[PDB]
């Protein structure tokens, strides 16, 4: 992600919790890395993905 | 609409399997094999066996550990699917206390 | 051999022998590392680490 | 040899370790069963200290 055009937009705490877990434990992290940035509220895009 | 299952359940996420090793099983075989190697390495309490029956205690229990086995990943993921599957095709019902 | 998925091969064969013994990250959850080093055959299947 | 000694004091252990009830028996039954004999003898029983 570039961070000049990622800069003011909220991010998802549940990938972000899980991003760390998944990278201090190697369990194949790159599927989460879409799930970053966050639309139309927090909890639909986990839901609907 | 609910069944009690004594070990845990997460179900899979693909249709072609292979092998890892996160799952309470086989942290459980991990722990006990961890466990009996404490145990032989003290040398107070099997003090006639010297030293390369010690060895090839720990390596035989290391290895042991470390068997490529896929029961446990089977009980985590597939088998409680089977159970939900066969549970209504079946003329007594299931009867459980918690 | 003149297949230029060979250096990949010679990777991934150390990486099916060591199984529990140290873990890296893959790609997904499919292309594992416990998987075949036969299946690679392609630049797409390359692991990232 | 160094390896005989530590192992086969070993041997010296476990058979200190052995498990065997004629100690405890002989604490405990076998005195009951002289006191209930030593009634019924034609020799009665005849001690110095």
């Amino acid at each position: 992600y570039p961070i000049s055009t990622y800069n003011h937009d909220r991010v998802n705490v549940f990938v972000a919790n899980a991003l760390v877990g998944a990278f201090l434990s190697n369990q194949a992290f790159y599927d989460l890395l879409p799930l970053l940035i966050v639309n139309d509220t927090m909890i639909s895009d986990l839901l609907g993905t | 609409e609910v069944l009690l299952l004594p070990i845990d359940h997460q179900p899979a996420n693909v249709t072609t399997p292979t092998l890892d090793f996160t799952n309470e099983l086989t942290n459980w075989r991990a722990r006990v094999c961890e466990l009996m190697k404490n145990l032989v390495d003290n040398q107070r309490y099997q003090p006639g066996w010297t030293q390369s029956l010690v060895s090839s205690m720990r390596g035989t229990l290391g290895k042991l550990k470390l068997i490529k086995s896929m029961t446990p990943m089977y009980l985590q993921q597939l088998a409680p699917v089977e159970l939900a599957v066969i549970a209504p095709m079946l003329p007594f019902p299931p009867f459980q206390v918690p | 051999t003149t297949d230029p998925c060979a250096p990949v091969k010679a990777f991934m064969t150390l990486a099916n022998m060591m199984v529990g013994f140290e873990t890296i990250p893959m790609d997904n959850q499919i292309y594992t590392q416990s998987r075949r080093a036969s299946a690679f055959s392609t630049p797409h299947t390359w692991p990232r680490c």
